[PDB]
């Protein structure tokens, strides 16, 4: 009689939890392939620095 | 079994742009970024298999903006054709729904190597986590170009790959959707 | 939107056969046009277009350039051969293969079969159809090898068939990374 | 009587996905201890580069 | 009448599974925040290092 | 729509101590590290974004560095008034039990900026996984200070931020720990 | 603990409705305290305390400096600008919203509402409350924009309310990053 | 409480190698690398806790080489007994199937510090992921060395590490299986 | 295959409750041999081996060098310990155990208790067995601290017995980082 709550009570958790996990871990997946990019160069937009002087 | 080893070391004028690479059957051993003066390797399992002296890289694209400038004056200021990049859009893998993929914009068929290629997520510029690989030569000697974003599909989501080069009179715009 | 100027050379190296037989071709290509060609097999400084041909004979007015260019052809061929050969040459990566149904047309029922080789190295992958054990032929149409550029290739040969629950669509696949073929099967 | 179905309904999908994100999970760790290796260093294999000249 | 066994059983691996998972997750995705921080500066402490002479 | 960027480019004496650093709307564009000599971006994305050459911004410490000991000789050896550090711990997100979140210990109103902070879990140091931003800004020329530690939240656990300036006669030890 | 000195420079850079009006204000700023205050809606080279007086007129003596700093209106601040806008004026990040109980006094029941808004950018919230669909005042007590450091702001607007399961207990936030107010509801 | 601290400084000749370390009860503190010119510390941990000046160290190795042409001058080219090196391979925590371990190959007792060590799977060479520590000395002088191979354990796959050394007339072939 | 040179120093530093007493071994060891043993304790300049005796001779032939070496008992011994106490003479990792059968011989029954003690340091670890909480002698067969080289340790004690689902088999570890002996028991 208590099966069907006792059930249910593992698989409602079950599912949350690997709801978000799946979502972070592919995610996580999706960090490693950005990890491994090829690191995309300098781009030819330059900030430019200000040159103080002396107090004489 | 035959194989052939290629070493592009391309610059462009007016640009500033040059590059170097090995290439072996179409595919980039390596390239020397004149940015980090480093041996950027295509994979860096390469780089714990062989070496190279990035310095020595950019000794030759000095030497090859000399020749350009050399030839340009000897050429009468001719200019180039600029042939049309064909665009193709795929990706590494089959899509599949969540599971990261790297959509791959095929540059192909194009002169002169330098291009504006942006990826529109919702037609809005993604600029994280977005890789390029170095214009990659062809037998005809019309350069190739792959763009790398890796992506967790979805159908929410309609990606693009704009590819502004003088050639084209308009931009070009290529469409992925998940579909599989 | 102004008047350019490209200098890409092409250092190629064609060697046959391992290292039996080597061809150094030396390009020199500007504006998508070649300036001088400086091959092993012929040995002698040439050039193709009109306007290389100063390029050349300054090179080979110098008995040490000939020198250099043509120790090129086992100095920087061969040796770079053996450096590259182990993760290059004998790069053998397994050739990851799905085969999933496709509609030729929008709206239609899935007509197409296509055997998705995608991953591997090098590029000499074979694709054979069955049916029930039985090879099926006039399905050949291959998109060819899409080059992934991440030392990685990739193709989509298409055969046109009507699933029916009837057969076993079995594709198969052949290259030097793996000793037997490698099968798959797809049923409805 | 629905409580069988449902039970392996909720049982077949979080063991199907579970095996999988195990393994994406194992994998992923062993790449945290590629990415935590000492970076091996530069052997004595050295691809050589041809030196272009000028063009006169 | 095998339903409570076969449910447990499936229930029984699933949660110690994903017990497990959560917290190889969790400490991953504390890894990545901190592969993602910023790379704290070179403190003043300085080893030293002796210099050794040649042999005459 | 207004907005200000801003240069900061302090050194300290007797402190061999100098950064670099661009301003916008208080937060930080991205810092020179001395040691490293790399221009550090606050966000890598920045990278992908803009570029910045390191070794000016070398220059102008080092200019920097020569005004304050020509002021030093100027100003009759003045000292500075230690502003005491009002700190200030907290969270980048609502802390979520066993999500991983950064403290962030709110080192405000101080100067000179130079500050000694440590972070006890339980009493003992950690010096593991935890970062600190360069030394920002204000508009009463007070700086600011972050510090990152990416932590597994605990009611296990407490954390602290001791925080020794020498406006302080006694060490600042500021508390955290999870209750949400 | 002996005695400091600290020279920290503050290149202000003051641009109102993107570039239509540019202020250069150049802040050398020396032990908390200014020391010259170079601007560009004056132009002409000042200083605020009396200690940096004689600063200002050796730069303001050579010409070439004062070019300088009027050139950098344009050169440094509206340059900047445009090289900066894409990531940062144009930075609209997603403001994360939650909304959670809390107590005002330890062990008492919970008797407050916190609307978090953590992890946006730029700095222009908005936050107002809603009771079963009508708007609730008296409630605006904020904690302010608490700068996280990593381009992000952080808020924690307080409204005092008891629970009772009979309101729905709605917050709303209006930030550049998205055209439709954020909502956000919270039920005992 | 007894602890010592050793700085090791080998170079070989012919061989055209040489390192640096600092060893703290056996164990590593840093190496510096002489291709990368880099401070590598063991665990980075360390890095954030004090700091080195490499290009000092290569000035070490430098005069090291010296002494070893000058040794060898006054030594009549005298060779070296090559110790054959007792290799034991274990793992850095029980082996756990299916959980990532990482493969010790404990070449030690050997001379001189040169070897040829490659980690074989079902007998291939596995070139992707695989590390070595610097040469680690020891009490008699003779050196350690360990290499490190993230894997994930199956019984399927059985792992070798081959040790050329000059010492051995025929290759080592060390063996691993899973086995708990 | 041809004949080798080794020059490796050895800067050992030796110091006994903390810096207390400071010694500073100077070896220069070539091919696995001794040329000069510069020692603080000594204080002179010696030499072991009759190779390294001139060596010993030039180096000590200058009042600068000796002073160096003198002054680096302090110098490089002394202030190096407290740079690198904090991370190394200080560093307490958690020594992890972990208790299982084995079979002494293959294709038998387990016989054999391994305490493994792994990931540890320093390396002072302590192994005694229990039974029923009565402790257990003559099973004190170890194979010694094995580096893993990462900065840690790896021991494993065997014990032999035969399990009988009996008995508690409780090993014991005693470790400077934990402060009350770490336990583990297992039965079968």
């Amino acid at each position: 009689l208590a099966g069907q709550a006792t059930t249910a009570y593992f698989l409602y958790q079950q599912q949350g939890r690997l709801d978000k996990l799946t979502v972070t871990s592919q995610n996580l997946q999706l960090e490693n392939l950005r990890m491994k990019l090829p690191k995309p160069p300098k781009p030819v937009s330059k900030m430019r620095m200000a040159t103080p002087l002396l107090m004489q | 079994e035959e194989h052939v080893i290629i070493q592009a070391e391309f610059y462009l004028n007016p640009d500033q742009s040059g590059e170097f690479m090995f290439d072996f059957d179409g595919d980039e051993i390596f390239h020397v970024d004149m940015a980090k003066k480093e041996t950027v390797w295509r994979l860096e399992e390469f780089g714990r298999f062989a070496s190279f002296e990035a310095q020595g890289a950019l000794a030759n694209i000095a030497v090859d903006k000399a020749n350009l400038e050399i030839m340009t004056k000897r050429s009468n200021y001719t200019p180039i054709t600029n042939v049309p990049p064909e665009v193709t859009v795929l990706t590494n893998s089959p899509v599949e729904l969540r599971e990261p993929n790297v959509l791959i914009c095929f540059i192909d068929k194009f002169t002169p190597p330098v291009v504006n290629v942006t990826w529109l997520r919702n037609g809005k510029p993604v600029t994280t986590g977005v890789s390029e690989t170095v214009f990659l030569p062809r037998e005809d000697h019309l350069f190739r170009k792959f763009h790398y974003l890796p992506f967790l599909p979805s159908t929410e989501d309609v990606y693009d790959c704009r590819v502004e080069h003088w050639g084209l009179d308009e931009p070009l715009l290529k469409h992925w959707e998940f579909d599989a | 939107t102004r008047p350019r100027f490209l200098w890409q050379p092409k250092r190629e190296c064609h060697f046959f056969n391992g290292t039996e037989r080597v061809r150094f071709l030396d390009r020199y290509f500007y504006n998508q046009e070649e300036s001088v060609r400086f091959d092993s097999d012929v040995g002698e400084f040439r050039a193709v277009t009109e306007l290389g041909r100063p390029d050349a004979e300054y090179w080979n007015s110098q008995k040490d350039i000939l020198e250099q260019a043509r120790a090129a052809v086992d100095t920087y061929c061969r040796h770079n051969y053996g450096v590259v050969e182990s993760f290059t040459v004998q790069r053998r990566v397994q050739p990851k293969v799905t085969v999933y149904p496709s509609k030729t047309q929008p709206l239609q029922h899935h007509n197409l079969l296509v055997c998705s080789v995608s991953g591997f190295y090098p590029g000499s992958i074979e694709v054979r159809w069955f049916l029930n054990g039985q090879e099926e032929k006039a399905g050949m149409v291959s998109t060819g090898l899409i080059q992934n550029g991440d030392w990685t290739f990739q193709t989509l040969v298409m055969l046109e068939t009507v699933p029916r629950s009837g057969e076993v669509y079995t594709c198969q696949v052949e290259h030097p990374s793996v000793t037997s073929p490698l099968t798959v099967e797809w049923r409805a």
